[PDB]
RNA sequence: GGCGAGCCCGAGGGGCUCUCGCUUCUGGCGCCAAGCGCCCGCCCGGCCGGGCGCGACCCGCUCCGGGGACAGUGCCAGGU
RNA sequence: CUGUUUAAUUAAAACAAAGCAUCGCGAAGGCCCGCGGCGGGUGUUGACGCGAUGUGAUUUCUGCCCAGUGCUCUGAAUGU
RNA sequence: AGCGCCGUUCCGAAGGGACGGGCGAUGGCCUCCGUUGCCCUCGGCCGAUCGAAAGGGAGUCGGGUUCAGAUCCCCGAAUC
């Protein structure tokens, strides 16, 4: 009778992100005449760590080209990058590491990060420290361009939005282990008040499906249909085949 | 006159800033602006009826100055000299001990509903009609009719033009009854271009389809997709 | 007619200044924190006596509503003596109780003996 | 005069030129407030066997509801 | 517009078809115009103080892109 | 292991913990809040991320069963 | 339906002020300046407002004084 953990986290009371610390928001720079007719430098003046977050944030200063006033942005920093290289933004800029160019215009192979799912998203894709999108294929006519994304799905996009070339800073960030609670409860502070995560068998039948019952097991087949009303979808959520794997998923 | 050079600024990609434009084509207008603006271009792309197609079909700059010039001579009576005629006429009336002194001038019929029961009466001579009208229902009943009676009747440009005749500040139509003996040539002799315009042409008028144009961003590249496909074909 | 900027604002129109056909009030009303109303009676205490001749200074308990400069020119225009400063204060009662230092060439005792205290 | 025209008009309001019309209108109005002051009643003819007379004093405002 | 590249015909040249302008060795600066051609009032055909245009091209019916008669919305019906 | 736990009968073998696995989701999305809006949390977020579960330092081991109950996928050949 | 609620930069014509120049009027010893009305040019609020007696926040110290006050009152010496 009991609203479960799972079920109060969108009510935002105290499950809201901690971003206090927070620099800025990772995003690239607003499509406009100077980067669709050529090209604009600008300098990096320094990276910093943004709490909760692997990558760093390159803060780079770019000439307005209609008023007299330079414009600071947050760039996701790809590895590969210092303080004072000459980051240039645009459509016929060189193909270099830290250079943002549309996707129609580099070479099938690139690897490349942080980029827009449509023309004008400034920057959503592969964001995270390590990841990168490699580019497969190309359309001159009907411009589209298709992408394999770091979870493996290929997928179609513009030709029209851009990239950043390089692979994330902050790459192998996974290969620490934790070691403690202590690490993870200084990890998770920052991000969110999600990490306790008590298990549902432990609880009660009021506060979970799965609790209850003098022994402490599920009782009822953890895969669960996606039709399932809010606060019944616990443990796996229409799994199509559980169990250890046996090679390559292989799922579209 | 020993030093004055010249300083050719670039005002390329990023050389130099961009100078002060027009800007006028990117401002980003009010919502009131952007609703009356955008209403021009819906009525152009969606098919309109035939009944709204009577209208933006005016007179030349010729013939409606002339029917203007004509109208003058008959104009509603303003309230000013309408005072100063009705205190002049109790007084001749006990000077003179006359019936009727002062002939009924001829003058023009204003208003919808005037013009409306006086065609349908058959009293009206012409019909001259507004076409910036904001409801156009009030309006697209009236060619039909003067069809079916047969008076001549014709479309202007300008409401506030037709309306100022009137003394108003907005008057939808107006009815010539009476005129006088020495304009009755000029009448008949605009009547006859008036009906060989409106009322001969009023099966093709009632047949003709307007709108449906597409934008010029939409015109250019159907125009380069064929030709490309007539560049292929021949 | 050339569009600077994209952005559009409102045009600065004229501003008619408010003239009205009528008074909304007849009369304005009386000032009744008047040079009689600020103060109301001097203190007779030990510790106001003691300020008197020691310090050259006067105990007035006068109104919440008034402030330094209100108690000073009702002071200036009741006994025609000049001010030096005025230390108030809300006693714990409710009332407002003013310490005012007289100019070195006054003397608060001839001060007390016009105005009642002695 | 010319009411009954309307009034006997408006009252086919699917034929092709009252629907042109009502379309046209209500995507104007979408565009507008949810509550604005029309300067001039859009019917007359209704606004006038309602009891709207054409003098000051009168006002006519525009309004939408959610329907359903 | 050739300070440019052309596949071509061709004696000078032409445009069937086109790439398009000028920021990539460097932790510097870059705005509120120089010039040119005209228009006024003041010093006898001069000085000073101002105005317009070109510099910075023209025309147009959506601010620019991506979907789109779908997605979503209201009502009803059947599953869970 | 350190840590937390029933204020006022329990301090534990319980809970939590790093670690080990599995599931859904490429944003017109996944999991939720909400009487209402293309309203809100994750999200100043983008698969080295988010959301939902099981087991519970390290080492070695992870046996056999899809019949049933659940989950998932397919062809308007095919019944209701 | 509604007392109203969500929303805080979103779908808003959301800058009422100033540097300077010009026209016009007024006042002070109309020599010279201070204002008022109008015109031209320029001017992103990161959106009103509230939110800390431990956060940020310019500038007072020594001696003496009462039955109860002290960086507050008096003397003397400074400062914003
Ligand atoms: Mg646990
Ligand atoms: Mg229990
Ligand atoms: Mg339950
Ligand atoms: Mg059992
Ligand atoms: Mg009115
Ligand atoms: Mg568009
Ligand atoms: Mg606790
Ligand atoms: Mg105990
Ligand atoms: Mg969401
Ligand atoms: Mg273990
Ligand atoms: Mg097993
Ligand atoms: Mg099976
Ligand atoms: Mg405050
Ligand atoms: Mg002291
Ligand atoms: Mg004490």
């Amino acid at each position: 009778g009991r609203v479960i953990r799972g079920q109060r986290k969108g009510a935002g009371s105290v499950f809201r992100a901690h971003v206090k610390h927070r620099k800025g928001a990772a995003r690239l720079r607003a499509v406009d005449f100077a980067e669709r007719h050529g090209y604009i430098k600008g300098i990096v003046k320094d990276i910093i760590h943004d709490p909760g977050r692997g990558a760093p944030l390159a803060k780079v200063v770019f000439r307005d080209p209609y008023r007299f006033k330079k414009r600071t942005e947050l760039f996701i920093a790809a590895e590969g990058i210092h303080t004072g290289q000459f980051v240039y933004c645009g459509k016929k800029a060189q193909l270099n590491i830290g250079n943002v160019l549309p996707v129609g215009t580099m070479p099938e192979g690139t690897i490349v990060c942080c980029l827009e799912e449509k023309p004008g998203d400034r920057g959503k894709l592969a964001r995270a420290s390590g990841n990168y999108a490699t580019v497969i294929s190309h359309n001159p006519e009907t411009k589209k361009t298709r992408v394999k994304l770091p979870s493996g799905s290929k997928k179609v996009i513009s030709s029209a939005n851009r990239a950043v070339v390089g692979v994330v800073a902050g790459g192998g960030r996974i290969d620490k282990p934790i070691l403690k609670a202590g690490r993870a409860y200084h990890k998770y502070k920052a991000k969110r008040n999600c990490w306790p995560r008590v298990r549902g068998v432990a609880m009660n039948p009021v506060e979970h499906p799965f609790g209850g019952g003098n022994h402490q097991h599920i009782g009822k087949p953890s895969t669960i249909r996606r039709d399932a009303p809010a606060g019944r979808k616990v443990g796996l959520i229409a799994a199509r085949r559980t169990g250890r794997l046996r090679g390559t998923k292989t799922v579209q | 006159n020993p030093l004055f050079e010249k300083r050719p600024k670039n005002f390329g990609i990023g050389q130099d800033i961009q100078p002060k434009r027009d800007l006028t084509r990117f401002v980003k207008w009010p919502r009131y602006i952007r609703l009356q603006r955008q209403r021009a271009i819906l009525y152009k792309r969606l098919k309109v009826p035939p009944a709204i197609n009577q209208f933006t079909q005016a007179l030349d700059r010729q013939t409606a100055t002339q029917l203007l010039k004509l109208a003058h001579k008959y104009r509603p009576e303003t309230k000013q000299e309408k005072k100063q005629r009705l205190l002049a006429r109790a007084e001749k009336k006990a000077a003179g001990k006359g019936d009727v002194p002062t002939k009924r001038p001829p003058v023009l019929r204003a208003g919808v509903n005037t013009v409306t029961t006086l065609v349908e009466n058959k009293k009206a001579q012409l019909v001259v009609i507004a076409h910036d009208v904001d409801p156009i229902e009030l309006v697209v009943f009236l060619p039909a009719l003067c069809r079916k009676m047969g008076v001549p009747y014709c479309i202007i440009k300008g409401k506030a033009r037709l309306g100022h005749l009137v003394h108003r500040k907005t008057c939808t139509t107006v009815a010539f009854t009476q005129v006088n003996s020495e304009d009755k040539g000029a009448l008949a002799k605009l009547v006859e271009a008036i009906r060989t315009n409106y009322n001969d042409r009023y099966d093709e008028i009632r047949r003709h389809w307007g709108g449906n144009v597409l934008g010029p961003k939409s015109v250019a590249r159907i125009a380069k997709l064929e030709k490309a496909k007539a560049k292929e074909l021949a | 007619k050339i569009r600077t900027s994209p952005t559009f604002r409102r045009p600065k129109t004229l501003r008619l200044r408010r003239q009205p056909k009528y008074p909304r009030k007849s009369a304005p009303r009386r000032n009744k924190l008047d040079h009689y109303a600020i103060i109301k009676f001097p203190l007779t205490t030990e510790s106001a006596m003691k300020k008197i001749e020691d310090n050259n200074t006067l105990v007035f308990i006068v109104d919440v509503k008034a402030n330094k400069h209100q108690i000073k020119q009702a002071v200036k225009k009741l006994y025609d003596i000049d001010v030096a400063k005025v230390n108030t204060l809300i006693r714990p009662d409710g009332e407002k109780k003013a310490y005012v230092r007289l100019a070195p060439d006054y003397d608060a005792l001839d001060v007390a003996n016009k105005i009642g205290i002695i | 005069g010319a009411y009954k025209y309307i009034q006997e008009l408006w009252r086919k309001k699917q034929s092709d030129v009252m629907r042109f019309l009502l379309r046209v209108r209500c995507w104007q109005y979408r565009q507008l407030s949810a509550l604005h002051r029309a300067p001039r009643p859009t019917r007359p003819d209704k606004a006038r066997r309602l009891g709207y007379k054409a003098k000051q004093g009168y006002v006519i405002y525009r309004i939408r509801v959610r329907r359903g």
